[PDB]
């Protein structure tokens, strides 16, 4: 309680144990009781549920002081000594050589079909090993470490799953806060991305989603480590450019031959585009979803991108993890020119 | 094609074809809902007169959607530099006039080189925004144009200053680059806001029904999301608030903030300042007046303003050295510090 | 379109056709000649003839002179990275197949994006040129092209080692 809660919160994680032996607040009940009458149990106030599932100010919630133990000591696993250090390489990665398939087989018929994007990252990473950080909060991003060849990863992918993948505030400050971390600390950067854009309404606007989705935005641009963006399926207006593109800084972009780059979702953007040309054509009706198809056949893919040169290359899911390592193995030695300064000035 | 005399009148001619956006129409458009044209504001913000300006004629080329055939000079941004108060600063003015502000690719590049002049020289860069948000039409390159742009407000950022004026309605990617930069300075009206996603969408996914002004309008902005750090009431009183914001900053990190006015001297008081704290220690009062009792001439420029009163922050001399305050406010919450104040 | 199964079929005709390059007429001309084509010249320099190709798809974003014809994947020139005697090595391989290897701003815009690439990661640049020059049709915007070619080449001058290898009419 009170400044008992700043050094955790200045840390890098937090792990708390799930118990009555509560937890963590600013301020306590007490005061809420003088003044007003609304007495708060301690769990209900700063329980390790709240603030893992909503505060997000938890990074990883276990049943047991041993479990926070053990997991202390896996986080540290992947994780270097300090600055000057490279993370610690491991389980000598053979199988580096071609990802088991099945993969393009975790993708629906329809964009309308959603799918655990875990179970694409499973099928990429090392043994399928992932320690997800922030799993109970902001659950429409995905965010966690892995092993690619036996070299550590960190990882950010929308969950088709939660809010459709639209990214939201807390999904921006969960995804950002782990991206500065991983390139503060010389941890590669893999995007999966899948997303139709960021989740509206005055809720989102009127507690800052401008300032909010823009911390990702200078995460990525300010990262130097390596960065590379397989686009697995949607990738619209704002959360597209928000998930690593190459104006941004991304330094390989590949597209599995589902992905589809859209300024705006394939609506929004017909619907701002056509009117004087189509609200006078042939049939009144048809006309009015048929060019909805026509957006789509003509720009609902990766290709158009692909000849802009705006994506390194179109692959077959299969080659997703042959793609990373080659392309994580090149990058090893990557150098980037920074502007001297104190330090940036970060939307807060 | 001969004589040079005629070349140089043809010259006049496209240039003044140029200046002219969108035409005379269009820009008597804008100036029926209240609002200054792109060069209109920048001749207001630079010492008036002059104001160079990089790729004047540089358009799209873009094909689909007929913007093979909509060349506007300039794509849509005026972007170059001048003079504010004999000090130099870099500046772009988005034109609505030319496919409602849009941002072409071109049109983002031209921002971008901009802002690479600003970083090389060590001079702010004031953004006049007035962009409806992306150039549907471009697609793909569109938001590549967005991204470029951000990346050069990263870059820049800490190194030197970036003042936006959100004049215009801004949304989707149009959004981005102003929460980028350190001061957003809004005016309120009809045709000012800001939002991610417009009510449109919120519509058929939400299924709530708003207004432009009451998703993102300058209100919502400057007094519940923080997104604005100044909201005001017209566009010269946005540039003059500029102007003044700029005289409290370095042109870049690399210097220290400008000495200015005297009006000092700097021998306090001896009365007044003590009266105003209360005998109680939790009755209110008010902080600003201890405030404008210490510094130069009482003056204050208020950051967030009207954002977490929770707590004080603003720019001031004292004994004409800038200097930031950062003051709780009793008068609010009793002074306690709040999730949107220390975000403040 | 649903069948994810049918796309990445789709991708192996589109790749398929990007690797021919101006088409089997135009690789016999090559040949005629007694030149191999780029990508055969990438299989002999690269250690099991892998590449790690970027950009495959790009092309020119011209109009002018039926530019918005001839519209080929690569818009003339293979760029990418790999592996020579165990070690990384970048390279790009102009080809002739694709309007005489010219040197259009899309595919300078490859060979730029290449150098980067390796001169910010340390690794040589490797440089099998095949072109007649600039891409007339292109005009000034091919002049920009060339000077972007030669600024990295220039930053790079010292920094990582850079072999041309001229196996064209320049």
């Amino acid at each position: 309680a009170g400044g008992a809660v700043y050094s955790p919160a200045l840390t890098d994680f937090i792990i708390m144990i799930k118990g009555d032996a509560y937890y963590m607040f600013v301020t306590g009940p007490e005061i809420t009781k003088v003044v007003l009458g609304e007495e708060v149990s301690f769990q209900d106030l700063g329980g390790a549920v709240v603030h893992a599932t909503k505060s997000g100010v938890v990074h990883f919630m276990v049943d047991s002081e041993q479990e926070a133990i053990n997991l202390t000591k896996r986080l540290l696993s992947y994780l270097p000594s300090n600055n000057m250090e490279e993370p610690p390489y491991i389980d000598t990665g053979d199988p580096a050589d071609r990802d088991a398939t099945g993969v393009e087989q975790i993708v629906p018929n329809d964009a309308a079909k959603p799918y655990n994007m875990r179970e694409i990252i499973y099928k990429i990473v090392d043994n399928g090993e992932f320690l997800e950080v922030h799993k109970h909060w902001a659950q429409n991003i995905i965010v966690g470490f892995a092993r690619i060849a036996g070299n550590v990863v960190g990882i950010v992918a929308n969950n088709p799953e939660e809010f459709g993948g639209s990214i939201d505030i807390d999904a921006a400050d969960k995804a950002a806060r782990f991206i500065r971390f991983c390139d503060a600390f010389n941890i590669p950067l893999i995007s999966l991305v899948d997303t139709p854009g960021y989740v509206p309404g005055t809720d989102q606007e009127y507690k800052g989603i401008i300032r909010h989705g823009a911390k990702m935005l200078y995460a990525f641009a300010e990262a130097t480590v390596p960065k590379i963006t397989v686009i697995v399926r949607k990738s619209y207006g704002g959360a597209h450019i928000a998930m690593s593109i190459k104006s941004l800084g991304a330094d390989l972009v590949y597209a599995w031959p589902t992905a589809e780059i859209a300024v705006t979702g394939p609506e929004g953007a017909v619907r701002i585009l056509y009117r004087k040309e189509i609200q006078q054509a042939s049939n009144p009706d048809d006309v009015l979803k048929q060019r909805i198809a026509e957006y789509r056949k003509l720009f609902a893919n990766p290709y158009w991108a692909a000849e802009k040169g705006l994506v390194d290359d179109v692959i077959e899911p299969k080659d997703t993890r042959r793609v990373i390592v080659a392309g994580l193995e090149m990058l090893k030695t990557k150098r980037e020119y920074r502007y001297p300064k104190k330090h940036g000035n970060i939307p807060l | 094609k001969p004589p040079v005399e005629k070349l140089i009148e043809e010259l006049r001619q496209l240039k003044e074809k140029a200046y002219k956006g969108g035409g005379d129409e269009r820009i008597q458009f804008q100036h029926s809902k209240g609002k200054l044209t792109a060069r209109e504001r920048l001749a207001l913000l630079f010492d008036d007169g002059k104001f160079n300006e990089i790729m004047t004629f540089a358009t799209t080329r873009a094909t689909e959607f007929g913007l093979d055939k909509q060349r506007f000079y300039g794509d849509g941004v005026v972007t170059g530099w001048g003079k504010v108060d004999g000090r130099t600063v870099f500046a772009y003015a988005q034109d609505f006039t030319v496919l409602g502000g849009s941002l072409g690719e071109t049109h983002a590049n031209k921002i971008v080189r901009a802002y690479e002049l600003a970083l090389k020289v060590g001079a702010p860069v004031v953004g006049i925004n007035d962009s409806g948000g992306a150039r549907i039409q471009e697609g793909a390159l569109s938001l590549e144009g967005y991204g470029a742009v951000f990346k050069m407000n990263v870059m820049a950022s800490g190194v030197i200053p970036q003042i936006t004026i959100m004049a215009g309605p801004a949304a989707g990617g149009a959004v981005y680059s102003p929460a980028l930069t350190d001061f957003i300075i809004m005016i309120k009206g009809d045709a000012y806001y800001m939002f991610v996603t417009g009510p449109e969408i919120t519509k058929v996914v939400l299924g709530e029904e708003v207004s432009f002004q009451d998703l993102g309008g300058a209100v919502v902005h400057a007094t519940k999301s923080g997104v604005v750090h100044f909201m005001v009431d017209s566009e010269q009183e946005a540039i003059n608030l500029t102007k003044r914001l700029l005289s409290y900053l370095p042109s870049n990190n690399m210097e220290e903030p400008p000495y200015i006015d005297t009006g000092d001297p700097a021998d306090r008081d001896a009365t007044g300042v003590e009266q105003i704290v209360p005998n109680d220690a939790a009755k209110p009062y008010n902080m600003r007046e201890i405030i404008y009792k210490i510094v130069d001439n009482g003056e204050f420029l208020e950051v967030h303003k009207h954002w977490a009163q929770n707590i004080i922050v603003g720019f001031a001399r004292i004994a004409g050295n800038v200097v930031g305050i950062v003051a709780n406010n009793p008068e609010e919450f009793g002074g306690s510090i709040d999730i949107d104040a220390a975000d403040k």
